[PDB]
């Protein structure tokens, strides 16, 4: 029963891998009392508020050092705390801020229902204010559709922290599916074209990402890659399933049901 | 005793008679007819 | 002993549920209402897997939790005994889970049909929200 | 209750206003449809057309370097299957009633 | 018989032959008259 | 949930989260029912201390699942902790079943024990006479009466004819049971023998039924003997009154080869 | 009596679903 994260390394240098020491600290707040509350010992706010310390910095840290599955951790046991009691204090600070980072990664790892399961719960402020929840639902918006201009200028403008983290990966998954998306738009590009509209400059990327696919050059020429005809000018499995749905329908036609 | 266990058993076997037992009533009329 | 006791209790735990909603706490109404689920449905069928799954739903959702894992699981989507008057709201809440999840296709089916099953009577205070969300649904359905 | 839902119907709004110009036209600048659909930019509307194509909204073809969009004709469905599909749904309702 | 009764939210605070057809909604949005259209755009030109 | 702490390594958060689980789990069954076969890994893992405490909040998890086939295979994985039989619906419907799969396994055997059975639980069977023996200790002998046919089991029953109760009127009723209901000859057969020596045994020697059940199931040898000893008993009036008792109801073919026996 | 209670149910229910047997095969026959 001691404030040893009173003994907080952070100022502007807290590279020193805490993990070695943050474990123990962990372990031993476990070991005390109510890591989990349930209903017991009310108004007991020093084991409490510090957890929720204990678990910001270190999910801040989690964040740093890229470990996925001790940031969910985290993440589920802050989502815990920052709902159940109410009886506590506003917390705030970085409650808006963190939240707005978990929506994030959600969105980041192409999970569409979590995200807007989750935009629940939340009472007005999508609208209200809360820039760090204004910013995730318009990106959102944005990426729904064609829209991506607006996408590129926003991953510039992100008032919380620089989030390269989770931007990165949707750069990437947007480069990805807008070549899935061009092998079919139109018949032909120029190539400084190509490169322009993808948004990588003239480096040997655009070779590289070519030659990933097929892209087939020219002179100064891209080929389209046409096929859509093989469907059409079928039968036999119509002539099969029709006659399947034709003995369906005299079977339960004179029969008695 | 055991005793609740067999009530569950006889219970559960005269529930189910009841919907066969109607189920045929009506399917000896029309035989009749 | 219950050859009567059961639908009679029916209302009574049901109006029991409307004491505490006008006024205070009702986790401890949920933690009791999961018990008697299972206090129930293991008597062989017994029923009120009707109206205690409607009253733990009621403001499970006002409570503003979306869980669904035991909605999907639930052995007692299937009472089959409704009165033509439990099966309606039991078919809206499931409906608005439904397509609060990014699902609209079946949504509006099911929610047409407990739309469609509302009674005669004059008063049209569920009717209102059950209109509302089903054309909002169909705005959003392609 | 209900702000979460109707706060995301920008896209069906758009994607009716795409299917109605496609509909209507058969030759059309996109240095229009910006306008039309008051976007306020026209390059981003080469995007957006391209994810309807995408979906099957509309088959029509954009010439990039041009500007203009071009649209394929698709008449006669009396002879595609699809209507049988839709006789047969049907026959087996008024069959089960 | 006819219980026909419903719990919360009671609200609100309390003809036409023809089918109904959407579009005559839609211009009246605006348009009142061809006339005012017609009459108030030739004069330009 | 809290579950997401089941994938530290260390025992003593396990042992932190489990105790948690165990005591939450009534209200939250599907939600780790999500994961439950992680709590099966914990239980496969031999090295795991305490490792018989997941078998319960499985069993506890697939109950509220229905699974109660699984439940039972956990319940026995978890062993000693079932030694509370007094209270919870758990408790009580899991015995039941497992009476259930018991009786319809013996039935199965009923065929041939040897078989090449599944060999059997010590636990299963454990439990199953435990419960048994509560029946007995209840004095609701005549639940026990009954079930002791079902187990197919005779040796249990060759002993609990004798108990709190008067011998003679549950032994003539569960006598009374057999020849009116029992299905088939190979297990009625078995019952017989087993049972109606105990009117040689009985301090009364009651020929006058075991007349009547040596000509159910036909020995003309053991039949002539006790007729034998009745004679040597020099008494004729029971010898005379169970042979009287015999001529009226044995086929012309018993009496004509017992006839052999009796003259030589 | 509490074991009759369990074997008289097993017999209405063997006797019953052999009534439906019959009934379906006659009414079979009845328009042949």
């Amino acid at each position: 029963m001691y404030e040893q994260l009173k003994g907080e390394w952070n100022r502007k240098s807290p590279n020193l891998s805490k993990c070695g020491e943050e474990l123990g600290r962990l372990k031993l707040v476990l070991l005390e009392l109510n890591f989990l509350p349930t209903t017991g010992t009310k108004l007991t706010k020093q084991q409490l508020i510090l957890a929720r310390d204990i678990l910001e910095i270190g999910a801040q840290w989690s964040i740093l050092r890229k470990d996925i599955p001790s940031f969910e951790r985290y993440m589920a046991q802050l989502k815990c705390y920052y709902f159940d009691y109410k009886e506590q204090l506003p917390e705030s600070a970085y409650m808006h801020q963190l939240l707005g980072l978990n929506l994030l990664f959600l969105l980041s790892q192409n999970r569409v229902a979590e995200f807007h399961t989750e935009l629940e719960r939340l009472p007005a402020k999508d609208i209200q204010t809360n820039v760090y929840i204004k910013h995730p639902v318009s990106l959102e918006q944005y990426l729904m559709e064609g829209s991506y201009n607006k996408v590129f200028l926003a991953k510039g403008n992100i008032p919380a922290e620089s989030y390269t983290f989770f931007i990165d990966i949707l750069l990437d998954t947007i480069r990805d599916e807008i070549a899935g998306c061009i092998e079919k738009a139109y018949e032909k590009i120029l190539f400084t074209e190509a490169t322009r509209i993808l948004f990588f400059n003239t480096p040997k990327k655009m070779t590289d990402y070519a030659k990933k696919r097929g892209w087939v050059l020219g002179p100064n020429n891209y080929y389209s890659f046409a096929s859509q005809q093989q469907k059409p000018e079928d039968t036999t499995i119509p002539s099969t399933e029709l006659a399947k749905q034709v003995i369906e329908y005299a079977r339960q036609l004179e029969m008695i049901v | 005793g055991l005793r609740q266990y067999y009530l569950s058993k006889i219970e559960e076997l005269q529930l189910i008679v009841n919907d066969k037992s109607q189920n045929l009533r009506r399917l000896q009329a029309q035989r009749n007819e | 002993n219950r050859r009567a006791l059961d639908l009679v209790a029916a209302k009574c735990y049901y109006y029991h549920a409307r004491v505490y909603e006008f006024l205070d706490k009702l986790d401890v109404v949920r933690s009791f209402l999961h018990a008697r689920l299972r206090t129930a449905t293991l008597r062989h069928d017994a029923d009120g897997q009707a109206t205690l799954l409607n009253l733990l739903l009621r403001n499970y959702l006002h409570y503003s939790l979306y869980d669904q894992a035991e909605k999907l699981v639930s052995k007692s989507v299937f009472p089959e005994q409704a009165n033509n008057n439990e099966w309606a709201r039991y078919l809206y809440y499931t409906g608005r889970i439904k397509a609060i999840q990014l699902e609209y296709s079946e949504a509006r089916r099911t929610m047409t049909n407990a739309l469609r099953k509302a009674p005669q009577h004059t008063a049209v205070g569920f009717k209102q929200t059950v209109h509302k969300l089903l054309i909002v649904v169909e705005l959003l359905l392609g | 209750g209900t702000y979460t839902l109707i706060i995301r119907l920008r896209h069906n709004v758009i994607k009716t206003g795409v299917r109605m110009i496609s509909l209507s036209y058969s030759r059309i600048s996109l240095a229009d449809i910006a306008q039309k659909l008051q976007l306020d930019s026209p390059e981003d509307a080469e995007f957006i057309v391209a994810k309807a194509i995408r979906d099957g909204v509309i088959e029509a073809s954009i010439n990039h370097e041009k500007g203009y969009v071009q649209s394929k004709e698709m008449i006669d469905i009396y002879s595609t299957r699809e209507p049988q599909l839709a006789f047969h749904q049907r026959i087996s309702f008024c069959l089960d009633i | 018989m006819s219980e026909k009764k419903q719990p919360v939210d009671l609200g609100l605070l309390e003809e036409d032959n023809w089918d109904d057809d959407n579009v005559e909604d839609d211009f009246s949005n605006q348009l009142r008259a061809e006339l005012e259209k017609h009459g108030y755009k030739m004069e330009t030109s | 949930g809290i579950i997401s702490l089941l994938d530290e390594d260390e025992p003593q958060l396990k042992e932190f989260a489990l105790h948690k689980l165990n005591a939450v789990v009534n209200d939250f069954w599907a939600e780790i029912s999500e994961s439950v076969d992680k709590i099966e890994v914990l239980y496969e893992d031999e090295g795991f201390r305490s490792r018989q405490f997941a078998a319960l909040v499985a069993s506890k998890v697939f109950y509220h699942l229905g699974a109660f086939e699984e439940s039972l295979n956990y319940a026995l994985g978890a062993g000693d902790l079932f030694n509370v039989n007094d209270n919870s619906e758990y408790v009580e419907t899991i015995i039941a079943k497992c009476i259930d799969h018991y009786t319809k396994q013996c039935v199965e055997n009923a065929d041939l024990p040897e078989g090449e059975k599944k060999p059997i639980d010590q636990r299963l069977e454990g439990i199953v006479n435990k419960m048994f023996q509560r029946c007995l200790d209840d004095h609701k002998y005549k639940q026990a009466i009954g079930i002791a046919l079902e187990t197919r089991r005779l040796d249990v029953f060759e002993k609990t004819i004798l108990e709190s109760n008067d011998v003679p009127g549950m032994l003539a009723y569960s006598l009374k049971l057999c020849m009116s209901l029992m299905q088939n000859k190979q297990f009625r057969n078995k019952v017989l023998r087993v049972l109606v020596k105990i009117y040689m045994n009985l301090e009364k020697p009651d020929f006058i039924n075991v007349c009547q059940c040596l000509i159910f199931l036909d020995d003309p040898q053991a039949v002539s003997d006790i007729l034998e000893k009745l004679v040597k008993e020099d008494n004729l009036l029971m010898a005379y009154q169970i042979c009287f008792d015999l001529y009226e109801s044995a086929s012309q073919q018993f009496l004509s080869s017992v006839i052999q026996n009796l003259r030589t | 009596d509490l074991y009759s209670r369990y074997k008289k149910l097993q017999q209405e229910l063997e006797f019953l679903e052999v009534q439906e047997e019959y009934i379906k095969d006659e009414q079979k026959n009845l328009k042949k």
